[PDB]
């Protein structure tokens, strides 16, 4: 509407995308790392035996 | 400036303050490291039922005024002049007192056979669990396993 | 507290076991580590610990 | 590793000024440091994240008794105070 | 007299973001890129020894 | 913001969650002496 | 954090970095939020 | 003993320990035998029982 | 007794003597008569420790 | 006097209760600690304390 309440609302809705987005570039991230335990313990058999 | 209270109130002056848990978990905790003293003592004293009213008596009022005095006769939680209709007993005062506050050694009729090994564990003296830690949120577990 | 902030991650679900073995390793504890300094006097090592 | 530096002067000050002030009784309305959050947000609806919570001057440090110890890691200040401020009083030792 | 009601400073959490090169457990992976994946539908290593 | 972590597989997608909370303080004042005899505050 | 605006401000750090609300939920307001929610615009 | 004490707790256990920090006794350091306790006053135990 | 495959007794009146005589009040013991299609349905208890 | 003065460590009581407590750990420390050099002359690390 031409309005100061307008942008204000607009530019929320980034400050939460921005924020939105930086968490699931964030995920592969960790998921990466994540990922990275699960077939190292597919294998390597414990040390006793 | 409250209220004068005769030569001047005399001029108190509070401070208001206020304070939040500024942190979302446990911060600043706790611990527990020494025993200095047992402050009521390991004692001996019985658990007196005739300090308060809660019961019908006997019919035989005859025999129940015998054993009125018969229970009540020297205990040191035994009242002098007895019950009026609203109020305390009122314990009577030793003379002197040594080692500490006085412990209430209360009683409940078990039979002899169980086991000893129950009462070598932490466990509930009445004989089950009942406290509401156990149960699991069905709304209905927490008297069921009470009673 | 040491017992619970173990647990403070997962399960705590219908896993509710979970749930009944966080109270079964408390009251243990609560009988062993406490006044833990006063039950050892001399254990330099445990103290430290 | 005894004998450190803090700060003497209690810490800062918040005063209901101009920002604080006219919306005090106008409204009702009370903002911690309207001033910048004010003006940062006014900035921004001309193009949360708000850094600015207190980091201004790092106002004046002396230099007093103070015990701390090395629990492994952390560097953990310890004082135990019965004669400092609890002494000679009928209040009791926390 | 005056009676005001007061939002007193509020505080956010900044997330840390984390690259897994920046992370000890990847000398164990080698962080090689291959930008047409999903075509590939197979592959292998022959491993003359 | 709690973060989330890409599980692979068959597993239930982790939305990017939100955490919004409110407190309020409390205020429990303090209390202070008071010290005042008489004709200190006159004279003769 | 109940007045979001006011939290775009964060002034002071955001520290300890524990499971928030699996400890004694001591707080007089507190959401467990995901990536978003129609109440914060 | 008592059906409703035990049935009136919650079960939230972030809520549970930090009662024990700071509970309220039944009983009294200011009375010559455990005299229940006047309405009156605190006490500030401890109590895990 | 479990209604997998197990061949009964003759006299009917000996396995729902035994069968109940069996199953009065063990944590196994199912409790309501077992359907065609389901579980055993183990009844769930009040408490565990 | 090495309980006197922690028995003013405190607000301070006398209610009666306090007072039997601070003589029957005055008799302990009197029965067993008076004579302490000599009595443990063999050790040391104590005779510091």
């Amino acid at each position: 509407d031409g309005t100061g309440i307008s942008l204000h609302r607009q530019l929320r809705a980034i400050q939460q995308l921005a924020r939105n987005v930086q968490a699931v570039l964030g995920a592969f991230e960790r998921g990466t790392a994540d990922q990275m335990l699960h077939v190292l313990l597919e294998k390597a058999p414990p040390l006793a035996l | 400036a409250r209220h004068e209270t005769g030569g001047g109130v005399n001029f108190t002056l509070t401070q208001p303050r206020g304070n939040v848990d500024l942190g979302v978990g446990y911060t600043a905790v706790a611990a527990t490291g020494t025993v200095r003293n047992p402050v009521t003592d390991m004692g001996n004293l019985p658990q007196n039922f005739y300090l308060g009213r809660g019961a019908p008596p006997l019919l035989d009022n005859a025999a129940a005024v015998y054993l009125r005095n018969a229970v009540v006769a020297g205990n040191r939680l035994g009242p002098a002049q007895p019950l009026p209709v609203f109020g305390c007993a009122q314990v009577p005062r030793r003379a002197g007192m040594d080692h500490g506050q006085d412990a209430v050694c209360e009683f409940i009729a078990t039979p002899v056979a169980t086991d000893i090994n129950y009462f070598r564990r932490p466990c509930n003296p009445r004989g089950r669990a009942a406290g509401g830690v156990y149960a699991g949120d069905k709304e209905g577990d927490v008297i069921a396993l009470m009673y | 507290l040491l017992p619970m902030q173990r647990y403070l991650d997962n399960g705590r679900l219908a896993t509710r076991v979970a749930r009944a073995t966080l109270v079964a390793e408390l009251k243990r504890s609560f009988c062993d580590t406490s006044f833990f300094l006063g039950k050892a006097g001399h254990r330099r090592e445990a103290i430290e610990a | 590793e005894d004998t450190e530096a803090d700060v003497p002067v209690t810490y800062g000050e918040m005063v209901l000024n101009g920002a604080n002030l006219v919306t005090a009784l106008v409204m009702g309305k009370a903002v911690r440091s309207l001033d910048d959050v004010g003006r940062h947000l006014l900035d921004m609806q001309e193009e949360n994240r708000e850094t600015l919570d207190e980091l201004e001057s790092a106002p004046q440090t002396t230099r007093v008794r103070a015990d701390l110890v090395a629990i492994g890691d952390r560097l953990v200040f310890l004082e135990a105070l019965e004669k400092r401020i609890y002494a000679a009083t009928n209040v009791p030792y926390p | 007299d005056v009676e005001f009601d007061a939002l007193l400073g509020s505080y956010c959490n900044t997330l840390s973001l984390v690259r897994f090169l920046e992370l000890g457990l990847s000398v164990a992976c080698v962080c090689t890129k291959f930008p047409e994946l999903a075509y590939m539908n197979e592959g292998r290593v022959q491993f003359e020894v | 913001h709690q973060p989330l972590i890409a599980r692979d597989g068959p597993h239930p997608v982790e939305q990017p969650v939100h955490n919004y909370m409110t407190k309020v303080i409390d205020r429990r004042a303090l209390n202070a002496a008071f010290s005042l005899a008489t004709e200190a505050i006159a004279l003769l | 954090g109940y007045r979001y605006a006011a939290a775009m401000v964060p002034t002071g750090s955001i520290l300890s970095t524990i499971e928030v609300a699996s400890h004694r939920r001591l707080f007089d307001f507190f959401a467990a939020v995901r990536s978003d929610e129609n109440s914060l615009y | 003993f008592t059906a409703a004490d035990i049935t009136a707790k919650h079960r939230c256990l972030e809520r549970l320990i930090v009662e024990t920090g700071s509970a309220v006794s039944t009983a009294t350091a200011a009375s010559d035998v455990q005299f229940k306790r006047p309405p009156g006053c605190r006490e500030l135990v401890e109590d895990p029982c």
